[PDB]
């Protein structure tokens, strides 16, 4: 055993880190959705015949590394889970081109007064007040931002960690109230805790699926979506045709056509989109 | 058939003080840290004010007092010595094969004692780097906090929303800055204004700023160390010249011994000074002498003045007027099969619709699309582009 | 400071075939009839008590293992075997080469049981000396108290089917006895119903109890009526079956009842200890790939 | 959802059909474009 | 820097097992000169000094524990403990490589679910280390069924007191001690004794006197009692401290639990299930020396005993009734 | 035992660096734990007692 | 390493009479109270629990025996008794001078018992100091058990009398013996019997049915050497329980609880501390053995 | 004003301090004492 004491003589911050070079993208950015039959195994329909019917239309550990045995091998990398937040058919597309929350209300609690839990809750939930984002509407979807709503019913769950490996939920950070209230404090108490503490229940790495890390040893990651409390849009095109217009001419592209739309990605990484041999950066 | 050769490794011994990372630290050898309960550094910041005769109520004198503490760290190791290895360490004066059976057993225990030291010399460079990475917030948070022009008035409610707006805009534009130098036409001048902006954001206000700890050849002043992996270091060394690649620094640690009058108060009372003797010469030997930077420098540089300066193999660089050493620690991590902490993973969340309507006065802008525009059509899927650019529904 | 090593010599050299089976199990636990370092072959197995010509025993082995000194192989050299000594509360290392294979975990308590399974799984026959060494059945204590129990029930109903066919179904008996669930896992043991003469002594004892116990407890209740009767014995009158309480003790006389009560207790202490007390040792570290368990021996 | 009197509490029924979803949240110009998608799948004749 | 490396040359070669006593016969009677620790009577003088008796203090017995290394979820093992608590290792199935479940006696109070007045002090303290109790019960979904058939005492293996806990966020490393007095990590030259809550411990030798022999040995016993409260199965774990020999304490434990035996078995006039008949089990957690005073402490209050010179020796569970 | 602040009249040393930048805002939202302000009538060396 | 020796101070010179008996039993195991070098003579006896005027209770005396530290004599000087000590877990020479003589060998087993055959032969009185000394008896476990078997059978059948050849005789291969009962306090010997009535009627409730039907197939015709207890006639009770149908998984749950309560009968049939002899000399009567307190 | 067991260099006196200490400390002659039995009676260690 060797005993070492460390002490910081500077008052302010005397060291600064920065991302420089992306080596590779680990997670495949594809289409795989999260199956709630596997996350909530208890709940079921009354008829055994009808509950076994719906399971036919949808569908552990190994030496410390949790492995799924339904897939023999993967070619695009680690497979990304997707949730589904149901949403009215009349929610605006103009909400979707700018980074924001998947619930209809903005949840940045850093702006609020420090150590005031009632003022922070009133930003999230009450509808006497229009959004800190928008002054026109109070809420984009009342299915997720509302206090007893299906967003707040499904995904407000504090993680329970069964003996089975348990699986990661991307939506669960944007809806969980108590992990949002951790950022209600002053700025410099947040900046001190940004690099030192690993946040609540992130994904694993070098696995098949996205598993929530239950054994945090030497997992180094840092994630800026908890602090800034926004989610970055990607490519979406409601028909195959409008994805061709984005790659022919990027400037004179039309974001919304008569029936369909498109969302250009606004992300901190800007990838090379190459389909065919035409390249749009 | 016969053998041709027998080849093994000699383990590359890299200690803490030969690396350039000790430019970011101040090293003192402390004999009995098993006895210490706590550490303490006590600041007293006296803040001056402007007197002006407007309708203001003038401020009285202010004073801040700042307390700092140590943080303990414990390192482990492991040695497994065999049964018969210890057993035949004692009996001898047998046949000459039992000398070379004996001398092959002292070579086992000494190689198992190098390994107990090698696993502990890497432990310093691990824990010191892991202390630097905990007190290192990113650029996009600290850049718009390091300029006083945004928070002259104080952090009210309207300033904080105007800073969170700047955390997002600096995260989208200026992230992955060495990856963006390829596609920009300017290029090498963009990184140099990016990386000198990281340099000006760090708080340089260190207690030991006037202490002369590292120098270059010709007496220039090293200011800081930036640490990359091997892949990034190939980039920064080619864009910017390695002007000198040799620095001067101490050969050994600074000593601190509790001998003398420190030992009486350590035993009788529960406390002990650092440098009781120089601390005594201010209070009782020569009182009411105001503190002045020019002559008080010998008590700040306690020990670190007059250590034997030795040449250190390094790689320096010119950024503005400040010399910076550039390190890479993968040879100390890839040889032990532990993954490097500067190699790192960043998680993003990707927001995405499917299946919407558009309201009644439907419009278009596209010049060239012939098909879909009928009003009875409905879209029940959306297309995503993968990592490998394969579009999926 | 003390020297412990046990070096057994032989009269004849080993064959090349028999050396490979002992190299298969170079970490093991052998019983050993003497404490001294120099010793002949006839003690280091179970061939000193159990043999082919003698009738197979359970209890006379389980009496023997508590009385015997254990030992661990280190190196097999022809012809001189090299064991090491097992001391009270001594820390050493075990590899687990035993047939059939039960999976060990750390923080379990190892119980040395006699081998009641097949011959080729248990022993290794030394043709050079004509003597049989027998490796004991090392099984974790909760399995060893359960791998005995279902096989002792199987031996009872096999004795009922041989006396009368219509009382026992074979598919009911095989499904519920030969399949043993432990630690989530299952083990289908080799039945060896090809002809279990090991467990005939226990099946004699537990039945002679089972007739004499309810005959015995009626007399011992009524003979202890007092003013200072212990107050928990009023409770256990509600536990005894109602058919037990209706015995006419006039049928057995006083010279018959003293013979019963001395037969009553003399089986009870002889049968209690042989389920309880054997050479039993703990394990605090284990790895399944190296198959190496670090142990420490508690003598009881 | 609705309020039910007695402390009162919130109690629930179920919008059985699709059209019980109210018109701000599923409008009529959508709801007959959803009907024309029914018309084109089955290939019925009017 | 070799001055740092020569320190390990001193301290490793000085700290080894004593070697085997082996002297060649051609040297002669030199082996009798190497028998120093068996000699036990040393000469005294008119004024003896340390320089006279530095040889008598040099020969010492060879004592060493055998530690255990446990890797625990940080939800179960509460991050702050008094560093000497006793431990158990619950075990159901090897699901992963190494994730181990450890039960302190305050954690095993919460899985039990017994009434407050059975242990009035630790209920407040074990309710602030944990939630309502369902932060732990999700790992064992068989707590209703292991209490009915009575398998719960077969799944605990007593391990011994803590030595060190290196605590991280998601996973807590715990090093405990078997086979004897574990060496303290943070304080040098020190010994970790075993700390019990005063609420759980039930002393057994207590008299007016109104005379009993002394000895060298007093043994801490554990007990675990299957019972039913609110028509729901629940357990109760207590401790016992006596040097009376195993034949008396089983009769002394039954007199302590006389009331609990009677209130259970009033039920089975109606329903006789053979699985329900198993009641208790008693382990042997290791010895304490005679006349060592248990020192009371208080933590936040929680009164907590501590035993000097506790050496551990685990035993099996034997089912008393 | 935690290390605690104390206002005893130490012989404070003088540094080349300035410390003043951002202190008034850093006291509000804590950049550093365990501080104590001293306004005008109480910004002095306290009297020595023992 | 450790020292162990007890030299017993004594306030009167012993006579040549009692010095001859103590010289004859020079290697002998006797308990004593406190763990110190210097010691009163009033701790050395087992007579602090077994006196003349008080009625002895041999279970309570045996219950007393597992508490005490034990000791072996070294010398008998005319003033002071000098003894050595027995501690876990130490190898030691033990030499039997015990008067109801039995034969040992290498790899035998032992246990310590109160004097149960002849109290007058096994207790010598010291008229010089007024305090008498009681020696215990060491017995191999087989007769170590079989004396406690006959003593518990006696206290059941002395209470029913509220004659001797069946109750007070310990049987063994080759010899028969007489237990010494003239004045026994049965009350400490009856709390043991009160707990036997607890276990034995629980063991009558969980009897397996297949093992009772095994005897109804056995003792009627299949006569064996060790089933001669029943004399060829089935009991009237065993025919009354086997009326049910046999089913395997019922008796699986019964034979586990039958197994687990026979673990508990160790606690009621305990001997004292046990002695594991590994080497015994025949003509010298000494042995070598390691002491284990359980 | 706190009692402490720090290893001070204790000074030696001529006068005895032993008369009636067994029954003065037990019955409370003076506040703030501590009795040390056996191996506790030592100047233990220094820790600053």
């Amino acid at each position: 055993t060797h005993e070492i004491a460390s002490l910081h003589t500077a008052l302010g911050y005397s060291s600064v880190i920065a991302p420089a070079h992306v080596a590779a993208i680990t997670t495949d950015m594809g289409v795989h959705c999260q199956d709630l039959f596997m996350i909530f195994p208890g709940d079921a329909y009354q008829d055994r015949q009808l509950h076994d019917y719906i399971k036919m239309k949808a569908g552990g550990y190994a030496a410390g590394v949790p492995r799924c045995e339904n897939l023999p091998g993967l070619s695009h990398g680690q497979l990304a889970t997707c949730e589904i937040i149901p949403t009215p058919v009349t929610s605006d597309v103009a909400y979707f081109q700018t980074p924001s929350n998947p619930r209809g209300r903005a949840a940045c609690v850093v702006s609020c007064d420090a150590y005031s839990n009632e003022s922070a809750e009133r930003l999230l939930y009450d509808h006497s007040i229009p959004d800190p984002a928008y002054e026109c509407r109070s809420t984009n979807n009342p299915w997720a931002s509302q206090r007893g709503s299906l967003g707040d019913v499904l995904y407000n769950i504090t993680f329970r960690q069964t003996a089975l490996p348990g699986m990661y939920s991307p939506c669960r950070q944007f809806f969980h109230k108590e992990d949002i209230m951790r950022y209600n404090r002053g700025l410099y108490t947040l900046v001190n805790e940004y690099s030192a503490r690993l946040a609540g229940a992130p994904a694993t790495s070098t696995t098949d699926l996205q598993y929530v890390v239950v054994n945090g040893t030497d997992v180094f990651l840092d994630q800026p979506c908890h602090m800034l409390q926004e989610a970055y849009p990607t490519l979406a095109a409601s028909h195959r045709v409008m994805l061709d217009e984005y790659m022919s001419n990027k400037q004179t592209h039309a974001p919304v056509h008569m029936g369909q739309y498109l969302i250009e990605e606004v992300a901190p990484m800007k990838r090379l989109l190459k389909l065919g041999n035409k390249v749009v950066y | 058939e016969a053998l041709l050769g027998v080849y093994t490794n000699v383990v590359e011994f890299v200690k803490f003080l030969e690396t350039a990372l000790a430019a970011a630290c101040v090293n003192t050898e402390f004999k009995d840290l098993r006895r210490m309960i706590d550490g303490k550094i006590q600041f007293k910041i006296s803040m001056p004010t402007i007197a002006h005769g407007d309708g203001r109520r003038p401020n009285k004198q202010r004073q801040y007092i700042v307390m700092k503490a140590c943080n303990k760290h414990h390192i482990g190791a492991e040695i497994e010595l065999a049964a018969a290895d210890i057993e035949l360490l004692f009996a001898e004066k047998e046949t000459p094969l039992d000398f070379t059976e004996y001398a092959g057993a002292i070579k086992t225990i000494t190689s198992a004692l190098q390994f107990g030291m090698d696993a502990l010399e890497r432990g310093l460079v691990d824990t010191v780097l892991a202390v630097k990475l905990r007190h290192a917030p990113p650029v996009f948070i600290l850049k718009t906090l390091g300029d006083p022009v945004y928070s002259e008035r104080g952090l009210k409610k309207a300033v904080k929303s105007d800073m969170v707006s700047m955390f997002k805009a600096h995260l989208i534009e200026h992230s992955f800055f060495l990856d963006k130098a390829e596609l920009m036409t300017r290029g090498k001048q963009y990184v140099l204004t990016m990386l000198s902006d990281m340099l000006a954001a760090v708080c340089e206000d260190t207690v030991f700023k006037g202490v002369s700890t590292y120098t270059t050849a010709s007496g220039q002043q090293v200011a800081g160390v930036l640490e990359t992996t091997d892949s990034v270091m190939r980039r920064l060394m080619n864009l910017l010249g390695q002007v000198e690649s040799a620095m001067s620094g101490p050969a050994a640690y600074a000593s601190y011994v509790v001998r003398g009058a420190n030992l009486v108060t350590a035993v009788s009372y529960g406390r002990a000074m650092r440098n009781f003797e120089q601390f005594m010469a201010r209070i009782v030997d020569h009182p009411n002498a105001l503190p002045s930077v020019e002559g008080d420098k010998a008590a700040l540089a306690d020990g670190h003045d007059e250590i034997q300066r030795t040449r250190i193999a390094a790689s320096l660089v010119k950024i503005g007027d400040k010399f910076v050493a550039i390190e890479s620690l993968q040879r100390m991590y890839n040889e032990t099969q532990f993954p490097c902490p500067l190699n790192r993973r960043i998680q993003y969340t990707y927001f995405f619709p499917v299946g919407l309507h558009l309201p009644v006065p439907r419009y278009s802008t596209s010049v060239s699309v012939r098909g879909v525009e009928s009003p009875a059509i409905q879209s029940t899927e959306t297309w995503v582009v993968n990592k490998n650019n394969v579009p999926l529904c | 400071a003390l020297d412990k090593s046990i070096v057994v010599n032989l009269t004849s050299r080993l064959f090349a075939d028999e050396l490979a089976a002992l190299q298969s199990k170079i970490g093991s636990v052998l019983p050993l009839g003497d404490c001294h370092r120099l010793q002949n072959i006839q003690a280091l197995g179970l061939g000193c008590v159990c043999s082919r010509e003698t009738s197979p025993d359970y209890i006379q082995i389980m009496q023997y293992l508590s009385k015997c000194t254990l030992a661990v192989l280190e190196e097999v050299r022809p012809d001189s075997l090299r064991l090491t000594r097992m001391d009270p509360s001594d820390n050493l290392q075990i590899k687990n080469v035993y047939a059939p294979f039960f999976q060990w975990d750390s923080n379990t308590q190892l119980a040395v049981l006699p081998p009641l399974f097949s011959r080729k799984d248990s022993t290794i026959v030394l043709e050079s000396n004509g003597f049989d060494i027998v490796f004991p059945m090392v099984v974790p204590q909760q399995l060893g108290h359960a791998i005995l129990q279902q096989l002792l029930v199987y031996h009872i109903y096999s004795k009922i089917s041989a006396g009368a066919p219509g009382d026992v179904n074979m598919a009911e008996l095989d499904l519920y006895t030969t399949n043993v669930s432990f630690m989530g896992r299952t083990y289908r043991l080799d039945v060896d119903n090809t002809d279990l003469r090991v467990l005939d002594d226990l099946s004699m004892y537990l039945c002679i109890l089972s007739a004499l116990v309810p005959r015995g407890c009626l007399r011992l209740l009524t003979a202890l009526v007092r003013h200072d009767r212990h107050p928990l014995t009023e409770v256990f009158e509600g536990v005894v079956p109602d058919e037990v309480t209706r015995i006419d003790l006039d049928q057995l006389s006083v010279p018959d009842d003293i013979t019963r009560m001395r037969v009553m207790f003399s089986y009870l202490q002889s049968l209690s200890s042989i389920f309880n007390l054997g050479p039993r040792l703990h394990v605090y570290a284990y790895s399944a790939e190296t198959l190496a368990a670090s142990c420490w021996y508690s003598p009881r | 959802f609705f309020v039910h009197p007695c402390r009162g509490s919130y109690r629930a029924t179920h919008r059985t059909m699709v059209g019980n979803i109210p018109q701000p949240l599923a409008p009529r110009e959508f709801q007959e474009s959803r009907g024309a998608q029914f018309d084109a799948v089955t290939n019925m004749t009017h | 820097q070799a001055e740092n490396a020569a320190r390990l040359g001193r301290q490793v070669l000085g700290l080894l097992p004593p070697p085997t006593h082996r002297v060649s016969l051609t040297r002669g009677p030199e082996f009798a000169r190497g028998v120093r620790d068996l000699l036990s009577k040393y000469a005294a003088s008119t004024r003896p000094t340390v320089g006279s008796l530095h040889e008598a203090l040099r020969q010492a017995p060879f004592r060493q524990p055998t530690y255990g290394d446990f890797l625990v979820y940080s939800q179960t093992f509460s991050p702050q403990e008094p560093l000497g608590t006793f431990l158990f290792s619950f075990k159901q199935e090897d699901n992963g490589s190494s994730m181990d479940m450890l039960l302190t006696p305050t954690s095993l109070f919460m899985l039990s679910g017994m009434e407050a007045a059975k242990a009035p002090q630790t209920h407040k303290v074990a309710g602030v280390w944990y939630g309502s109790g369902s932060g732990l019960a999700d790992f064992i979904p068989n707590l209703s069924e292991l209490m009915d058939t009575g398998e719960f005492h077969t799944l605990l293996t007593p391990v011994g007191p803590m030595v060190q806990s290196v605590h991280s966020t998601f996973v807590t490393k715990v090093t405990s001690a078997m086979k004897g007095v574990g060496l303290a990590r943070d304080e040098p030259r020190a010994h970790v004794g075993l700390t019990l809550p005063c609420d759980m411990l039930v002393d057994l030798d207590e008299s007016c006197p109104m005379r009993e022999p002394a000895g060298l040995n007093v043994t801490i016993y554990a007990s675990l009692v299957y019972l039913r409260v609110n028509q729901r199965p629940s357990m109760a774990l207590t401790f016992f401290q006596s040097g009376k020999g195993f034949a008396e304490v089983v009769a002394m434990i039954k007199d302590h639990f006389t009331d609990v035996i009677r209130t259970k078995y009033i039920q089975l006039r109606h329903e006789l299930y053979i699985n329900r008949l198993v009641f208790g089990a008693v382990c042997t957690l290791g010895t304490v020396p005679f006349d060592s005073h248990p020192v009371h402490q208080s933590l936040n209050s929680l009164p907590v005993l501590v035993f000097a010179n506790f050496e551990a020796a685990c035993g099996p569970w034997t089912v008393f009734l | 035992m935690e290390a605690t602040l104390e206002q005893r009249p130490f012989p404070y040393l003088a540094t080349e660096a300035n410390l003043l930048t951002q202190i008034k805002e850093s006291a509000a939202d804590g950049l550093f734990k365990s501080f104590q302000l001293l306004l005008g009538k109480d910004a002095r060396e306290g009297s020595v007692r023992f």
